[PDB]
RNA sequence: AAUUUCUACUAAGUGUAGAUCGGUC
């Protein structure tokens, strides 16, 4: 038996077929002689007009709803919000009252003022024509009779807008949360210190010029929050604090410029008010327009560059401010500023750990991995490292504000170095006569500019805090947030330019046709039979869509068999066929009474000899005889007409009878020659019909049950599964490990090349050299945006080929899949495969492995299109990749690359040189330093109780040596250093005795420092397991200083060139093979646990029991 | 008809120049399409008359990326020289091959294309 | 560098090798 007998056809899955429809006969002539072109173009442009004018009409609806709304519980949320809360479950009553405000404004949204004539045909056919004056647009509205499919899609968008979801698109979140918490914040600023500011300009002059409404001091009460929620309250409230032209030549400023204008001590340490946002409802088409945007935003004397000068002046004000209360948002960039100011990253973590060692760590340290994970989530839990806390983390001769200031002037001085080469670009008469897509240097200037500005934007958004916190600085954060928002506007400029420059030279414009029927084939020949006006005709390997005109379809049903030739079988029984004649419908088409559009693709060609695609094998088994109900049709078939993009001037061909070269160096031929024309992108210069046929597979299921429980039951009685390590590598970019249930290596190989199989001919094609030349292109093009997109999409086709290889491994071996995991918190940044591409890889695993179909199998049995395998659940989110999804066993991975595959020793001795006290303690921690002359090696018998963070070992006492040689990478320089020549170099140097045993006390007799530093250096080389070259790919070997119980050391050069590798070949097979042994441990946990205990077996592996299993199960 | 015929003579000098460049583009196209995309030289590209016997190594527009895909112009059928891969769309019609990689290249490399193979 | 669209080819001569559900930012 096999494990695939129960996982077939468990649940449903919908698909959408796509095929090619071309006109046959005089159908184009009848569309030209029935005027079907101007009403679809005009109706489409009028549809964009409907989307604009319903954005405007819904904007007026928001103006109508939010105008006359008052509040009752306003003062209680303000007061109890600012009484410095007393949380005996108080903030759940405060926040629950805020939920009562959300149901109050949501009750105002849902309860009254229409809400029923808003998403139907009456809002667009009755209420909209009496609206929209200049009545030509009203004549543009009445041409949408019953076509409400894109209208109900836009209504799906506009019902996804207004809901009880409270996102940034929701207006209640914005007004209540943003405008109410900033309103209470402005009352906390306004009540504390405003008496220093003004008592004469506000109520006398500003009230007279601006509004002559209620007082500005009275705008901090209950009456104004009921008024500011309109658009005019935003215009007045931002017309007071921001300023407004007042319909004159005055151009008056606001209150914060008067805080700057007050001139108390020429520093103005006074709080500033927060601006409140507007409503949620407020060129990428030519070179000169986006270039003109660059002539608007990033020129020499904009407000944007002036805001950058306010950032430089703002860090000068930071030099004359304090260092307390300014919070830093905890992320990966606190390690970046740790690298900027201090020595290494986690050093600041270590100083945090120092305070943590002030609290929890006592004598006789009980540090475990649970303590390190609760300590790591405690580091996540704080999140509020201030600058005084980093000042306490600073040691002697470590000035935080001075080194910080010098390195941020180094950063913005590098940005000034980019600006220094950017001055002579657009001085006087910059009309660039070439194409923007053609020139290379200007794209390098704008690219390096937007990379410096955008990287500085990531740095300054890493200078946020947590928000809504305790006592915080009052003049830094104003221009910080405002210049941050301007910098987010030039982030949108980066979005526009980066979305413009990589435009392809062929455009894709598809649109669904209707042929003046708002009932176009919504079913499949149902009881209506004349409202759908279309049916599927068949003729051999050519299909023929029958679209009936309604002027003749009422009396078109004259279907004679005619007993001669041409049986065009129509589809019915909503699934069977009814025969017909040939010359009758030929008379209908040739007179202009019927339309027949050919369904066809590459795979229905007579000029073909190979295996067809997957959608074609979906379509052939659709109309087959023994279709029991597996693959069935569904509604919503959509015929998209597509226009032409490539004109007849820019076509480039491969001509006839000319021997052209060949790209692939693995081609056994070198030239090739044809007898006709091979064009460049012929499929876009034409006008083409493309049909979508949405099918559904297994709509009536057979067995609905829990998948992962059944996997854990069937593998509990099983003795030999297989595991498939798919790991991002340094040199071999992808690698495949396939291991058994015991641990013996079954099949390991690399994916540097892909073996193409066609007609029995097996031709390989390498992607290591090809994408290596693409990294040569990224290394030299003076441009990278098109290059990086070629790497991303090249890796997308690459991972599609990898999806084919993994599907062949599941259809061939039927393994359980431990591969590499994205949510382990690991980050190395050394491999050539980035994270987002591998997210697209596992995303294509989710979208692929829902219903997996073999292409070269029997359709009667399982594996084909009828009975394909359902081995992975649906797609929910990116966070759904949590430790288990079907047979995709997500396994996190800590310490798998840099660990011995033979013994299992991992880097635990922290051999960074600290001082001479811990060097004498380091050498004094060795219990036996002895030398023998026969081995000519240096023995190290030591105890792991005397070292920090070595409690995770099971024996604690080990025998180590030094075997082979090492490559000391930098004195790069390639400083290849041996073992006995270095210790005898130092011992014959400095002249100490080494021909005797037990010299662990003779080594501590020295008082010089370079002896201990050189000995820590030789410990660093002895424990450096990555014995690579980083130059040529001669020997990327992995030799270990620790032998097993057999007595032999692991030299990977011996175990590489073998026919049956019992040991891994490099570090990638080491890592993926160790993830494979982690699932071998997890199936060990399946052997330990009970039957129902399989519901809650921990699969997320630790490292202490991974060192236990890694050491105690080597044989 | 004095200076008009003079600039016509200048246009005929540029005609002989652009036909020398087109002739060397044709023969150079034959010796380049003889190569299996690995022994190709690193070629300076231009959409301007580039005159390999009068090459000026002055401007920073000099580039040394490996050429390929030298196909037609099927309204006028040309050898066209993409300077990168297939998907970079950097078609040109004036080329001069030089010695090796970027940065102050060597000078001409005239008629040594048979020594590349 | 020819496709139902995307990617690497020419791959036995108007193709070949894989993958793809969905109208919405
Ligand atoms: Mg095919
Ligand atoms: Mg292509």
């Amino acid at each position: 038996m096999s494990k695939l007998e129960k996982f077939t056809n468990c649940y449903s899955l919908s698909k959408t077929l796509r095929f090619k429809a071309i006109p046959v006969g005089k159908t184009q002539e009848n569309i030209d002689n029935k005027r079907l072109l101007v009403e679809d173009e005009k109706r489409a442009e009028d549809y964009k007009g409907v989307k604009k004018l319903l954005d405007r009409y819904y904007l007026s609806f928001i103006n109508d709803v939010l105008h006359s709304i008052k509040l009752k519980n306003l003062n209680n949320y303000i007061s109890l919000f600012r009484k410095k809360t007393r949380t005996e479950k108080e903030n759940k009553e405060l926040e629950n009252l805020e939920i009562n405000l959300r149901k109050e404004i949501a009750k105002a949204f849902k309860g009254n003022e229409g809400y029923k004539s808003l998403f139907k045909k009456d809002i667009i056919e009755t209420i909209l024509p009496e609206f929209l004056d200049d009545k030509d647009e009203i004549a543009l509205v009445n041409s949408f009779n019953g076509f409400t499919t894109a209208f109900t899609g836009f209504f799906d968008n506009r019902e996804n807008m207004f809901s009880e979801e409270a996102k940034s698109t929701s207006i209640a979140f914005r007004c209540i949360n943003e405008n109410l918490t900033r309103y209470i914040s402005n009352m906390d600023i306004f009540e504390k210190v405003d008496a220093i500011f003004d008592k004469h300009e506000v109520q006398e002059i500003k009230e007279k010029i601006l509004n002559s409404d209620y007082d500005v001091e009275d705008f901090f009460e209950g009456e104004f929050f009921n008024f500011v929620l309109t658009q005019e309250g935003i215009d007045v409230y931002n017309a007071i604090i921001g300023g407004f032209v007042t319909e004159s030549g005055e151009k008056i400023k606001g209150l914060n410029e008067y805080i700057n204008l007050y001139n108390q001590k020429t520093k103005q340490k006074l709080p500033k008010f927060k601006p409140l946002y507007k409503q949620v409802l407020s060129g990428y088409t030519s070179d000169e327009e986006v270039l003109e945007v660059f002539r608007n935003t990033l020129n020499k004397n904009s407000e944007i560059f002036s805001s950058i000068k306010k950032l430089e002046k703002l860090f000068k004000n930071f030099d004359e401010y304090s260092s307390a209360g300014i919070f830093v948002k905890n992320g990966p960039a606190i390690s970046t500023i740790s690298k900027d100011i201090f020595g290494e990253w986690n050093v600041i973590r270590d100083k945090w750990n120092a305070e943590y060692d002030d609290i929890h760590l006592k004598k006789k340290a009980v540090v475990t991995e649970k303590y390190e994970d609760d300590r790591r989530k405690s580091f996540k839990k704080i999140g509020s490292f201030s600058l005084e806390q980093l000042q306490e983390y600073a040691d002697a001769d470590l000035s935080v504000v001075e080194k910080l200031k010098e390195i941020i002037i180094q950063k913005v001085d590098e940005i000034y170095k980019v600006y220094g080469s950017s001055e002579k670009l657009f001085d006087a008469d910059f009309v660039l006569e070439k194409s923007l897509k053609k020139n290379d240097a200007v794209v390098a200037i704008m690219k390096d500019l937007l990379d410096s500005v955008k990287s500085f934007e990531n740095y300054i958004k890493a200078f946020f805090g947590e928000g809504k916190e305790t006592n915080r600085d009052e003049s830094f954060y104003g221009d910080f947030v405002l210049a941050y928002d301007i910098l987010l506007k030039v982030d949108h400029i980066y979005d526009a330019i980066r979305n413009y420059v990589t435009q392809k030279p062929y455009s894709k414009d598809k649109f669904k046709l209707y042929f003046q029927n708002p009932q176009f084939m919504g079913g499949w020949d149902k009881d209506k039979e004349t409202d759908y006006r279309a049916t599927i005709l068949r003729y051999g390997s050519k299909y023929y869509l029958a679209i009936m005109d309604k002027k003749y379809a009422k009396c078109l049903q004259k279907i004679d068999k005619d007993d001669v030739n041409g049986n065009y079988e129509k589809i019915n029984y909503k699934v069977s066929f009814e025969s017909a004649s040939k010359k009758e419908v030929d008379k209908l088409v040739e007179e202009g009474k019927l339309y027949m559009f050919q369904i066809y693709n590459k795979d229905f060609s007579d000029k073909s000899h190979g295996t067809p695609n997957l959608h074609t094998m979906y379509f052939k088994l659709l109309f087959d005889e023994n279709n029991h109900g597996q693959i069935r049709l569904s509604g919503g078939a959509e015929l998209f007409m597509r226009r032409a993009s490539l004109k007849k001037e820019e076509l480039v061909v491969h001509p006839a009878n000319s021997p052209i070269a060949n790209k692939n160096p693995d081609n056994p031929k070198k030239t090739t020659t044809l007898s006709y024309d091979v064009y460049k992108d012929k499929r876009f210069s034409e006008d083409q019909y493309e049909l979508h046929i949405p099918i559904a597979i297994n709509k009536c299921p057979k067995n609905i049950f829990k998948i992962n429980t059944e996997v854990r039951v069937l593998l509990k009685h099983d003795d030999n599964p297989y595991v498939i390590g798919i790991d991002r590598g340094e040199r071999n970019l992808l690698y495949i490990v396939v291991v058994d249930g015991k641990g013996n290596i079954v099949e390991q190989y690399s994916l540097n090349e892909i073996i193409n199989n066609f007609n029995g001919i097996r031709i390989k094609t390498d992607y290591h050299s090809l994408l290596d030349k693409k990294e040569k292109e990224r290394f030299e093009a003076r441009q990278n945006w098109t290059s990086i997109e070629n790497i991303k999409e090249l890796k997308a086709g690459y991972i599609s080929q990898v999806v084919h290889k993994i599907c062949e491994l599941v259809e061939k071996y039927d393994a359980v899949i431990a591969l590499e995991d994205l949510n382990s918190g690991f980050k190395n940044s050394r491999v050539k495969v980035e994270k987002q591409v591998y997210q697209k890889f596992e995303k294509m695993l989710i979208d692929k492995l829902n219903y997996m179909v073999d292409k070269k199998s029997n359709p009667c049995a399982t594996g084909g299109a009828l009975k394909g395998y359902q081995i992975t659940n649906k797609f929910e989110s990116f966070k759904s990749m949590s430790t288990q999804n079907g047979f995709i066993f997500y396994i996190p991975a800590w310490l798998t690359s840099k660990i011995d595959p033979s013994t299992g020793f991992v880097n635990l001795l922290k051999t960074k040189y600290t001082s001479i006290a811990d060097s004498k303690k380091f050498i004094s921690s060795f219990d036996r330093i002895m030398y023998v002359p026969e081995e000519d090696l240096f023995e190290f018998a030591l105890d792991y109780k005397n070292f920090s963070r070595t409690d995770a070992d099971y024996i604690k006492k080990w025998k180590l040596y030094s075997y082979g040689n090492r490559i000391r990478i930098f004195r790069f320089d390639w400083e290849e250093v041996c073992l006995t020549s270095a210790y005898k170099e130092l011992f014959n140097k400095y002249g100490i005795n080494y021909q005797q045993g037990d010299i662990r006390a003779l080594l501590c007799e020295q008082s010089d420092k370079a002896f201990y530093s050189s000995f820590m250096a030789l410990m660093s080389l002895m424990l450096q397991m990555r014995n690579s070259i980083t130059g040529r790919t001669d020997v990327d070997f992995l030799i270990s200083p620790v032998k097993n119980s057999d007595g032999i050391f692991y030299d990977s050069r011996n175990y590489e060139a073998q026919e049956n590798a019992i040991l891994p070949k490099n570090a990638d097979a080491n890592g993926a093979y160790n993830i494979a042994r982690k699932v071998l441990w997890a199936i060990g946990q399946f052997k330990k646990a009970e039957d129902e205990k399989l519901d809650k077996v921990k699969i997320a592996i630790s490292n202490k029991e991974w060192l236990e299993y890694a050491q105690t199960s080597v044989k | 008809h004095n200076d008009e015929m003079y600039l016509v003579v200048q246009a005929l000098i540029r005609a002989c120049i652009i036909k020398e460049i087109d002739l060397y583009t044709e023969q150079l196209y034959n010796i380049i399409k003889s190569l299996p995309y690995d022994k190709r030289p690193n070629v300076v590209y231009s959409d301007q008359p580039l005159d390999p016997n009068n090459l000026d190594l002055s401007e920073p527009e000099l580039w040394a990326e490996q050429v390929g895909e030298c196909m037609r112009y099927a309204h006028n059928d040309q050898p066209c020289f993409y300077i990168g891969s297939t998907k970079r769309e950097l078609r040109v019609n004036y080329i001069v091959p030089v010695i090796g990689v970027r940065d102050e290249i060597e000078r001409v490399m005239t008629l040594e294309e048979v020594r590349n193979l």
